[PDB]
């Protein structure tokens, strides 16, 4: 069990941990998050009460270092930084926790929510998608853009997601344009599989990872990016059988924790009909269009 | 984006285009078979691709033979054309091929997208505009190099005759299309109307007669009642 401690908490905040959430008062004396599970990415992050724009946060494994938060006036925002003298560390949460001002990550004994959210999704892929190697931790927030929004400004900051694009020379074979781009699986299969991704498994990890950031930040471009990325197996007639077994369990967890009020943003109409009712694997996302079909029915 | 009525002088500028349209790729006669079902015969068809300012007509004749063990025709159909418009386009030096190709039906676009991706800079549009070209099986010479081909071929036509010797492209586009909505909308009476004086001939090496400008007149005149006239025929006003 690994513990964040703050600093202090200046501003008024809502903090999220993972798909839990607190309310911080303006100078409450509150010092950080404990009992967080070791084994999972996680995910802390900050909407200022005062500015209900900027959703941020900071995705980290406390398996790589001693993380805490402290506030910066000058940058206005909450900061992760990594403390690299353990003791100074292990001295500063023994009396945060001593003096009980730390909030206690709430998972239920029974529940694999977070683990089914991120099975696949590891911090080594997350700070190649997110670039700042002189930190072990990554930084998201609402307004970042994507590599292929910016094509479509500042690279250093953008989300570095792998390109999908269903009209372009990597995608469609010459002499197999009307195969390629009514049956994907030459893409999925020898181009993002075997070529970039190299298993399902970064594959569902860069998935999960879309789908959270567009989750927890409204990011839009995470948003665009889960939906292609689902889209590229639905539009593929032929994909390994325990892909599409794992994909039916990552959507469903995926639809599942959506804040129901948040369905309008964030899935994508056109893609998921296309997926559950017209596509090669209309029949193959059973627990996925149970799910969907009793919670948004409105969409479809 | 999209071509309409607003952005029509664009069609005669000096930017080479070309209009696809698809309506007569893919043919068939419905007929009932010996057990009473259902069954199509394709016939021959054709690509009708349009330079608009200089009349060239580049006729691909698509063979029945290109359907031969395919399914899903009519999608085929859509792809089968944007490969053949591809294949003109390569085969044409650079100073001559297209800046833009307009397709008269949406359904188009992503075949034609797909099959130039090699051709970035060439715009594939779409347009707001309902052009009789489908009425192109209506044109006589061009009816009967499409149902004689035994092969896949490419014919060359200028689709406005010598007209451009006296009028501009504006001019022989808007005649072209009054003529073609003509045939689409009464064949018989539109062909009555372009023949019924023996003393104007069409050249061999031409598709419609040898009007001198007053007689072109008085047949665009005939050619615009046909048309109300069918007008207040299907819509009882």
């Amino acid at each position: 069990m690994n513990t964040v401690p703050f600093t202090s908490a200046p501003i008024e905040v809502t903090i999220g941990i993972d798909q839990y959430s607190f309310n911080v008062k303006e100078n409450q004396p509150f010092h950080g998050i404990k009992d967080i599970p070791i084994g999972h990415v996680h995910v802390i992050h900050f909407q200022h009460a005062d500015n209900s724009s900027m959703r941020y946060g900071y995705w980290f494994d406390c398996r790589m270092g001693n993380f805490y938060i402290q506030y910066d006036p000058k940058d206005g925002l909450y900061k992760m930084m990594e403390e690299r003298d353990g003791a100074k560390f292990e001295n500063i949460v023994h009396n945060f926790k001593e003096r009980q001002m730390m909030v206690s990550y709430p998972k239920i004994d029974e529940d694999d929510t977070w683990y089914n959210l991120t099975e696949f999704v590891q911090m080594d892929k997350i700070r190649k998608i997110v670039r700042k190697d002189e930190n072990q931790f990554s930084y998201v927030d609402s307004s970042m853009t994507t590599v292929q929004e910016n094509e479509l400004s500042d690279p250093a900051h953008s989300l570095n997601y792998t390109v999908i694009n269903f009209k372009s020379r990597e995608a469609i074979r010459p002499g197999h344009e009307m195969e390629d781009f009514l049956d994907k699986s030459y893409y999925l299969n020898t181009v993002m599989l075997q070529g970039i991704f190299k298993n399902s498994s970064n594959y569902f990890g860069e998935l999960q990872f879309a789908f959270l950031n567009a989750m927890f930040f409204g990011n839009y471009g995470s948003s665009l990016q889960w939906h292609a990325m689902i889209e590229l197996i639905c539009s593929s007639a032929t994909v390994p059988k325990h892909m599409l077994d794992k994909l039916d369990e990552i959507l469903y967890y995926q639809i599942k924790t959506l804040p129901e009020q948040y369905s309008d943003i964030l899935l994508n109409e056109r893609v998921w009909n296309i997926c559950l009712y017209s596509s090669f694997q209309k029949n193959s996302l059973h627990n996925t269009e149970k799910i969907m079909e009793n919670k948004y029915p409105e969409l479809l | 984006g999209a071509m309409n009525s607003s952005n029509y002088a664009e069609l005669f500028n000096n930017d080479i285009k070309l209009f696809v349209d698809d309506t007569n790729v893919y043919r068939v006669t419905v007929h009932k078979t010996f057990e009473g079902n259902v069954a199509t015969k394709a016939i021959n068809g054709c690509i009708f691709t349009l330079n608009p300012k200089t009349g060239h007509l580049f006729l691909k004749i698509i063979h029945t033979s290109v359907w031969a063990g395919q399914k899903r025709l009519s999608q085929l159909a859509k792809w089968k054309t944007a490969e053949e418009v591809s294949a003109l386009v390569r085969s044409l030096p650079k100073e001559e091929q297209p800046k833009q190709i307009i397709v008269t039906r949406k359904a188009m676009l992503d075949p034609l997208e797909v099959h130039m991706l090699d051709f970035p800079n060439i715009a594939i549009r779409p347009t707001e505009l309902r052009l009789p070209f489908s009425a192109a099986m209506s044109i006589d010479k061009l009816s009967d190099v499409v149902m004689k081909a035994t092969e896949p071929q490419m014919v060359l036509f200028n689709i406005y005759d010598d007209w451009l010797d006296r009028i501009s492209s504006y001019t022989a586009f808007s005649r072209l299309t009054l003529l073609l909505r003509a045939l689409k909308t009464n064949e018989e009476s539109a062909k009555m109307i372009l023949l019924s004086d023996p003393t104007i001939t069409i050249k061999s090496y031409h598709l419609w007669p040898s009007f001198t400008d007053e007689q072109w007149i008085t047949i665009e005149s005939q050619m615009r009642d046909l048309i109300l006239t069918e007008y207040g025929r299907k819509y009882n006003v």
